[PDB]
């Protein structure tokens, strides 16, 4: 069953078909119904009308802050589910805060949010899937690659952000994690974003400049970054997953470069794959 | 980290 959505946010015009310049969001109704999609950052703002009762901000490992007061988070939950602006509309959204609201995280606590999601999303009704959204980075941390390993170990399709410095991933976390979907930025003129990093270790480029989606205090924000692609991804599987069927952590990332449209991005490095993400709409 |  496909529909469409006309006015749709770039981002998503550029996901369901193969050539650039689409407003229509054209996707099949399922929409990831029946997939579960986690948000590890500042925490999600639930109550937002985007979501539809679909989003529930259930777990933070900052003290006394169990809210998302910064944005970010919320901002990336819109993309992978918001009515308006996200990938699978259908999806339930969980928010766990391992970022305070300044947008700061131990390692520590992240690697406990990473736990979290994978010990909780045993306790939900997921059968088509759970996926998980980590648009956050720093410098390289062995203990946070391999905890981000083990949430694909657990069969958690993990998606996260390359990160904006124009270097390559390799050097950041969880990033540099080879079993993680790692996602790098594009443009609407189909460029790589000046920002984005690159390199072997990235799978996959989605949307990721000027994209408009939910924001705290009810509203919404356009903000660029490779976190503003990693959702395009975690949604895209999600929907493919509540479609196809899920086929494994790594195997959805793979099924997800297999749909991708190729060499059509300007600005990839050598070394660096030439893929940008399509959700394998027929009339594409 | 932080986010990006
Ligand atoms: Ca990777």
């Amino acid at each position: 069953a496909y529909t469409q959505q006309p006015g749709a946010p770039w981002g998503l015009g550029r996901i369901s078909h193969r050539s650039k310049g689409s407003t229509t969001y054209e996707y099949d109704t399922s929409g990831g119904s029946g997939t579960c999609a986690y948000v590890i950052d500042t925490g999600v703002e639930a109550s937002h009308p985007e979501f539809e009762g679909r989003a529930s901000q259930i777990k933070s490992f900052i003290s006394g802050q169990n809210t998302d007061g910064n944005g970010h988070g919320t901002h990336c939950a819109g993309t992978i589910g918001s009515k308006t602006y996200g990938v699978a509309k259908k999806t339930k959204i969980y928010g766990v805060k391992v970022l305070d609201n300044s947008g700061s995280g131990s390692y520590s606590g992240i690697i406990s949010g990473m736990d979290f999601a994978v010990q909780d999303s045993k306790s939900r009704s997921c059968p088509k899937g759970v996926v998980a959204n980590m648009s956050l980075g720093g410098g390289k941390a062995q203990s946070v690659n391999d905890g981000a390993a083990a949430m694909i170990r657990a069969g958690v399709f993990l998606a996260v952000a390359a990160g904006n410095d124009n270097a390559n991933a390799a050097n950041y976390s969880p990033a540099s994690e080879p079993t993680v979907c790692t996602v790098g930025a594009t443009t609407s003129s189909d460029a790589r974003s000046s920002f984005s990093n690159y390199g072997n270790l990235v799978d996959i480029f989605a949307p990721g400049s000027n994209i408009l989606s939910t924001w705290i205090g009810g509203t919404t924000n356009t903000i660029s970054g490779t976190s503003m692609a990693t959702p395009h991804i975690v949604g895209l599987g999600a929907y493919l997953a509540g479609l196809e069927g899920f086929p494994g952590a790594q195997a959805l990332c793979k099924r997800i470069q297999t749909l991708s449209t190729k060499n059509v991005l300007t600005g990839i490095p050598s070394g660096t794959v030439n893929y940008l993400a399509f959700n394998g709409n027929p009339s594409g | 980290a932080a986010p990006v």
